[PDB]
This record gives structure tokens, C-alpha cells and sequence, in this order.
């Protein structure tokens, strides 16, 4: 019901600072979709409630994943469009706090544990089937999704990393973090928006309103 | 367009 | 190292509305401190991180405490005062939609699945436990304790409830909910201390300055 | 003194 090869298969698949993070965001925005359609049974999901998903979520699953992108790299993040953003861009850009919070508390622990693409792809699968997502037609259902992915996380987990009991439980807690994050991400967003210092691209428009 | 003083006063 | 056994004895230990709430929060934070000296190690840590893990904690360590004893109540949470605050007087006072997202993301859960004293008490020291905390003087070290109590909270479910190998799974993934309520209920807190609405006691002030 | 109101308005 919930083989983690599917999941990887998706990640492989879909492989001013703050202008470029925006047009960035908005590019992944679609690249976010297409992932979401190949994750196992998603797509099966009426559309009402893949919509809630993807907007209840779309702000965790991009961090998740520029996090995850920027493993590679000295004090900066990877953008989608191969653009880097490093710590002093994002400090004389006014993101500094947001910037150091994303490399200390997700960049720096899944370079520390060597997180892989098939953790990342559950952990963000995971992310998406969210049963909390307000007005969902069945939340049961999206929650026995999230449980499948799980069950299949902790068995790679457990296959891949026998000699890590704590690994399983180490990736779900990364989770606190990522939803702060993300808050913080959106807060940022709305007072670009607003202010309206900075371009926001038609898809990134629609996500916060 | 005070970009930067904007941003750091807004934030919490 | 780290005894389920001590956590619970821990747990066992301590055992407008708005107003009302804001009194509750005080009152509980005297007992969080004493709660947290129960935990074993916390008190062997430095006073500048014990400071520390308390003021990154202490909103999600309240809101676990009275989600967790208000199972036993409909539609309503149960303050450690005595007091109800029902949802049509939480709605009443301009709290509705947190005190919602409290009972359908927390309270409803932990009654759902029976979360026990010893699984709530764990997760409120993996709570305290939380190595991102800035300024920490030693990380890593809080990291161990983190570790050590997830470790000892697994082994509890797989032996206490052998028949639900998700449980502890489950348990983990209300800590992302946990984090937003947290971050919300600060944000109302924040609003009700600026206009000064409502009496702040000392203690629940000195948590937000 | 408009407590509930200002609730409401301040709140995202
Ligand atoms: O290239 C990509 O895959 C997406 C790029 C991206 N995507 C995002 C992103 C994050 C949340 C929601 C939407 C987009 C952000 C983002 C990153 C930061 C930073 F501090 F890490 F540099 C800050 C911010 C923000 F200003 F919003 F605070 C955004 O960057
Ligand atoms: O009795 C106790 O153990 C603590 C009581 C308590 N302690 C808290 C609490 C929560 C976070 C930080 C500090 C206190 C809150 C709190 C609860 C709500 C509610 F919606 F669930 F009703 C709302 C709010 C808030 F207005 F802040 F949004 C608070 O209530």
C-alpha cells in the first residue's frame, strides 16, 4: 500500500535574496504538485481535500526540501533555480534570524545524520497527509495514509540503519522544528506581501490568499 | 523603500 | 539513566475566561519548575540551560498538562484552578478557533488513543529536553537526554501496549501540533499583555519579557 | 473597552 521506493521515485523525479527566494519558491511551487501526484494513493484523495493538503503543507514541503538541498553547502542554502543564498545575504537582506533557524535546526542535523532522500520523501510525505488540515471530507483516511508512510519509514529505518534504533524517532523530531520554521516562512511572506517591497510570483500569490 | 529597517521592525 | 518510572512519579507529583486562563497559567507555572526538577538529570544541567529549556518550553508544557486532563471533559478544558472554560465561552471571549484547534488536535487525540500518564509525562520531558533551545551552553547534552527519555518511552509502549506497534509514532506526531498551539497561544498572550485587557500575574509576565 | 473585538481583529 506505502513502498518507500515509490516515494523516492517521486523526490528523483522532481529533481534582493529574498526576490530570488520568492521567484524560487514559486517555481517549486508547481515542481510541488507533480511530487505530490506521485506520492502513493494521494492522487486517489478527493480533489477538495488534495487541495487542503497541498495548502496546509506546501510551506513545510519546500523547506523540507531546499533543507535538505543545501546539505552540501558552507553556511548558505541551494535554491531550486541554482542560486545560493548565503548567511551573510540573508543577514544584510533582514532574514537573518529565519535563515540561522532553518541551517541550525534542519540543514546542520540532516548533514550531522546524513539524512537520505528516501527519509526526506517520508518525512515530507508524512507532512502531507496531515489529518489536522482544516475541512478534510475524511481525515481518518488521510491519517491511515500518514501511518502507512510511517510504518514504512521506521522498517527502512530499522533495514537500512540497524545499528541506529533512535533514527526513526530522531527524523520525527525534526518535525517541531519544520513547523516553526515554516510559520515563521509564512509570517516573513505576508509582510513582503504586504509592504509589497519585493515581486510575488502568481502561484506564490494564490498559496497566501 | 526602506526595505531591510521594514523587515527587522516588523518581525517578532 | 532515564526511568519511565520517574517521569510518571513526576506527572504524579504536580497533579473572562481569558482571566481565568492567565491565572491557571501562572498558578502552573510554580508547578512546571518543581515538575521539571523531578525529571531526571534536568537539575544536574547548568542553571543558565535549565533557564533556558523552561523559557523555550514552559507554553507547551501548560497546554500538554491541560489538554491531557481535560479527556475526561466535553467540549470544554479543565484549568488546574478547578474551572471549565467551555467552547461556547471560549468563543464568548475571542479565543475560539485556538481553543478548537486545543481540543480537535489535542485533547480529542489523547483521549482517542488513551494517551497514559507515563506517554504524556515523556513527552513533556522530550518537550523540556529541546536541543534547538538557543544559547544552550552543551547541545549535544540535552540532545542525550532527549534521546534517552524516546528511547525509554518506545520500550514503555512496545511493552506496555504490544498490540499498537505505531503508538509511539503516533505519541511523536502531536508534538508539531503541540508547537503551533504553542506558538499561537504566545501570539494571544502577547496581544492580551499589549492592549492590557486582563490581569498578567508576575511569573506568566516574566515568561513573556 | 471593546475586548472580544479587538480579539478578533488582532488575530491572522
Ligand atoms: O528553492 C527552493 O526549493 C525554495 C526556496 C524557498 N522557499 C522558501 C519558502 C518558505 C516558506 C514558504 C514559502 C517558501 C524559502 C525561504 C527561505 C528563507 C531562508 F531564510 F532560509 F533563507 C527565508 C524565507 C522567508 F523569507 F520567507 F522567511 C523563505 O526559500
Ligand atoms: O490550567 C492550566 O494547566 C493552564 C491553563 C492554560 N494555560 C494556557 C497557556 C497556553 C500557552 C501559554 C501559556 C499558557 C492556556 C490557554 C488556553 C487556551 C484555550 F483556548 F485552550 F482555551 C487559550 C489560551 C490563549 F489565550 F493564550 F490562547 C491559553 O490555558
Amino acid at each position: 500500500d506505502m513502498p518507500v521506493e515509490r516515494i523516492l521515485e517521486a523526490e528523483l523525479a522532481v529533481e534582493d535574496p529574498v526576490t530570488n527566494i520568492c521567484q524560487a519558491a514559486d517555481k517549486q511551487l508547481f515542481t510541488l504538485v507533480e511530487w505530490a501526484k506521485r506520492i502513493p494513493h494521494f492522487s486517489e484523495l478527493p480533489l477538495d481535500d488534495q487541495v487542503i493538503l497541498l495548502r496546509a503543507g506546501w510551506n513545510e514541503l519546500l523547506i523540507a526540501s531546499f533543507s535538505h538541498r543545501s546539505i552540501a553547502v558552507k553556511d548558505g542554502i541551494l535554491l531550486a533555480t541554482g542560486l545560493h543564498v548565503h548567511r551573510n545575504s540573508a543577514h544584510s537582506a533582514g532574514v537573518g534570524a529565519i535563515f540561522d533557524r532553518v541551517l541550525t535546526e534542519l540543514v546542520s542535523k540532516m548533514r550531522d545524520m546524513q539524512m537520505d532522500k528516501t527519509e526526506l520523501g517520508c518525512l515530507r510525505a508524512i507532512v502531507l497527509f496531515n489529518p489536522d488540515s482544516k475541512g478534510l471530507s475524511n481525515p481518518a483516511e488521510v491519517e491511515a495514509l500518514r501511518e502507512k508512510v510511517y510504518a514504512s519509514l521506521e522498517a527502512y529505518c530499522k533495514h537500512k540503519y540497524p545499528e541506529q534504533p533512535g533514527r526513526f524517532a530522531k527524523l520525527l523530531l525534526r518535525l517541531p522544528a519544520l513547523r516553526s520554521i515554516g510559520l515563521k516562512c509564512l509570517e516573513h511572506l505576508f509582510f513582503f506581501k504586504l509592504i509589497g517591497d519585493t515581486p510575488i510570483d502568481t502561484f506564490l500569490m494564490e498559496m497566501l490568499e | 523603500k526602506h526595505k531591510i529597517l521594514h523587515r527587522l521592525l516588523q518581525d517578532s
